[PDB]
């Protein structure tokens, strides 16, 4: 039952990750530096979709070349429950996040399946000045844009952004360690690995949880409540769920555009922070589940033994 | 399948639903028989061309008259080249294809194209892209390029799609309800007399209304887009874009939503 | 008779800013770069109030000397129109973007007459396991914290925090200039002359906005339309309020817990662009209005002349 990894040991447990919907956005400024102050405005108040409107991240920073602008932008990712509370969040986030930023340019990030209405609804702000362009890009196909006049110029948007069908999120697994200085290098190492994926994203600060997201609790109708088995202050009474060498632990959660991505993530992230674990006091590692009939995907830690 | 020319046409011809579509189902005497003259006496298929057929949805009329209306027209599949000149309406109201002539092009050339690509290599007539008598819009979509000079009003009332012309006579863009015209040389007096929406890019720009302001040199993000899409069809205006342009805005006669650049200096 | 000021044409308006709830907090961590991190998600998509629910910036950045912690910390400011939305943002905000952020501790960052609750509310994620604590402060006066036990260790969190009466939100004043790339780095630099007086935020991205609010709209009902005024693509027509020289208009938002501040505030920027002004090709510099009626606070550009 019990699993080793580069000497680390690792429960036999599995991720329970949820169906989500989720969209992805290319926002392309004169210079880097501002196509990033309008990325990180957009992602901000938005670690989860049941108490924040969204989970939002920066999935890549893009160079002239990888864009269709010809300005240096970024691919941001953005998920959520419904694919109307999905274009609601949208909406407010690229109208008031992106659109007030100066010399940005919205377009669509990745290809799916259902349409999602977002220069279409913003030209409204153009208060009837706004025009829409047609014009075929460097594959060939042709797409509408959206010109709504502004005080620095013009706020260009693509029409319709696409929607990728079986976007995956809730995939997480945390970390048991001695000491929180050392423990959080663990993670910090940990979530460098996972961003790196493409389409795949984590929502929290710096991608770390600290808050145990457990479901139910102990009085009325509790909806969410701290995970007291991994609650350090909790420790030596029944129901504590880590080792007596243990004094903090630490969750990774992880979102992504396809199944595949959370799962190629979340082994980065097992690997590279089993390798230097050692050195940091990493006790062990586990992955959070809810008892298997929540959540569709099940992300098993023996799966993900084989190296990237 | 290939229409050889016999010679001189003795009256105005209606190539309509002449399509290679058209033509493969018809057998090869059949199709010999198709009446497409104007006038009573009229004229078939067969007397105006050498008529080689096979079941392909490639077009090819060796020989051009300015005498060939609606050449193209409705054209939903497939390519037509005319090796020649030819008359008034090309591709009137084409659905998508191609559609090349070597020659000049009769006036009304692109009028009601939805979608698709007609080329003149030749010059092209009065009220190219434009609307013909009563027609709702000219251009509607598809996209017209002409290498040669384009006369009067071209473009005129146009809805949709993309102008590519080399030169351009007077009035261009006239009544324009939309689209993207970007003729790479000189550009003749009054343009865009009553334009609503589009966008008109010249080198060279003769008089202006009265009703056009300035707006100075901007650099927008639409210019960056509309030069990729010239860059990627290989047009010989996307050069015009690499550099600083002044701008104009749209007639304020109409709603005054259109535009034109002219570069700085 | 219009004012002129270091050879820049500077536009004899005021600013019309409107009387707002505030709030502040003091951020701490371990590190100094966890504190920005925990600061930077909790001030993301908080641009507007009528749109984002509040309107929040990061003050400065606190030493361990200067926080009640002994951890390095960040001074963050929230804004509102009503003190029950101001309460209600902060506790989502601190809720899902403090408390998730590892080695993170809120405290009261500003004193005011109104109580909110923040600390006693975000207790009851502690599932009953939480503690309050009441402790003496380096000043002399008892204060009471709470400590909700999360899976890195304790999130310990001040019950109340204050609320200052009279914060005002919305001062002023827009930059016209010959190019955007150039009048860009006018309006940096102004921000950064303005951030630097304390109690003062600037809550758009980077500080600056390029979408100019203007009221009402053209058609039906419309809360808020583009200034087709200072919109640069909307020239040589009546109604344009900028010179043929003009290509940019850059709008600066400035919010502040004492009404002096917004007007320092105000100060600082208006006299470091036009120092630097004639370098990048400042045309003008005015400020935004709404006619008088709708804002308590008149920011004249006529009482700002003196140097600071
Ligand atoms: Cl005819
Ligand atoms: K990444
Ligand atoms: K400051």
């Amino acid at each position: 039952s019990d699993f080793t990894l580069n000497g680390i040991k690792v429960e036999d447990t599995f991720a329970e990750a949820f169906d989500v919907a989720g969209t992805a956005i290319i926002v392309t400024n004169d210079t880097p530096k501002w196509a990033m102050i309008a990325a990180t405005v957009m992602t901000g108040f938005a670690t989860s979709v049941i108490g924040c409107g969204a989970e939002a991240g920066i999935d890549a920073e893009l160079s002239p070349d990888e864009t269709p602008d010809g300005r240096p932008g970024v691919r941001i990712l953005l998920f959520g429950f419904e694919p109307n509370g999905l274009k609601d969040q949208l909406l407010k986030r690229v109208g008031q996040c992106i659109l007030t930023c100066p010399g940005t340019a919205c377009f669509a990030g990745v290809e799916g399946p259902t349409k999602i209405k977002l220069g279409g609804a913003i030209r409204y702000f153009g208060d009837g000045f706004a025009v829409a362009k047609r014009l075929p890009d460097h594959e060939g196909k042709m797409r509408r844009y959206w010109r709504i006049p502004v005080m620095d110029g013009e706020f260009l948007c693509e029409d319709s952004v696409r929607a990728v069908d079986g976007a995956v999120g809730g995939g997480n697994l945390l970390f048991l360690g001695r000491k929180h200085a050392d423990t959080l290098i663990v993670a910090e190492i940990a979530v460098e690995a996972a961003k790196a994926i493409p389409g795949a994203i984590l929502p929290f600060p710096g991608g770390i949880v600290r808050s145990g997201s457990k479901v139910g609790g102990r009085t009325k109708g509790m909806m969410a409540s701290t995970n007291d088995a991994y609650c350090p202050t909790l420790k030596g009474r029944a129901g504590s769920a880590l080792p007596p060498e243990c004094g903090v632990v630490l969750e990774i959660v992880i979102d992504a555009l396809t199944s595949a991505a959370v799962a190629e993530s979340m082994r980065a992230a097992l690997h590279a922070a089993t390798e230097i674990g050692a050195q940091h006091g990493l006790v062990a590692v586990t992955a959070g589940n809810y008892g298997g009939n929540l959540g569709r995907h099940h992300y098993h830690l023996r799966d993900l033994l084989e190296k990237p | 399948s290939t229409l050889r020319l016999r010679g001189d046409l003795p009256e105005r011809v209606d190539l309509l639903n002449i399509t290679p579509l058209a033509l493969s189902g018809l057998s090869e005497t059949e199709a010999g028989k198709l009446a497409i003259g104007t006038s009573r006496r009229g004229l078939t298929l067969g007397d105006v061309f050498e008529i080689r057929l096979d079941g392909s949805d490639s077009l090819v009329i060796e020989g051009g008259s300015a005498r060939l209306d609606r050449v193209g027209a409705a054209l939903s599949q497939g390519s037509i080249r005319v090796e020649g000149d030819v008359g008034q309406r090309l591709g009137e109201g084409m659905a998508a294809g191609t559609l090349t002539v070597t020659g000049s092009a009769g006036p009304y050339a692109g009028t009601g194209a939805t979608g698709g690509t007609i080329t003149i290599e030749g010059d092209a007539g009065d009220h190219a892209g434009g609307a013909v008598y009563a027609a709702k819009a000219g251009l509607d979509g598809a996209t017209l390029v002409i290498k040669g000079a384009a006369g009067d009003h071209l473009g005129d009332r146009m809805r949709r799609g993309m102008i590519l012309a080399g030169s351009a006579g007077a009035f261009a863009a006239s009544r324009m309800i939309a689209g993207t015209i970007v003729v790479s040389g000189a550009l003749g007096d009054h343009p865009g007399y009553g334009m609503r929406r589009g966008t008109l890019i010249a080198g060279s720009h003769g008089t202006l209304l009265p009703t056009f302001v300035e707006t100075g040199t901007p650099d927008l993000v639409f210019v960056r887009l509309l030069a990729q899409s010239l860059k990627h069809l290989g047009a010989a205006q996307a050069n015009l874009l690499s550099g600083t342009l002044r701008r104009y805005s749209g007639d304020l006669a109409t709603l005054g939503k259109g535009e034109l650049f002219v570069p700085a200096h």
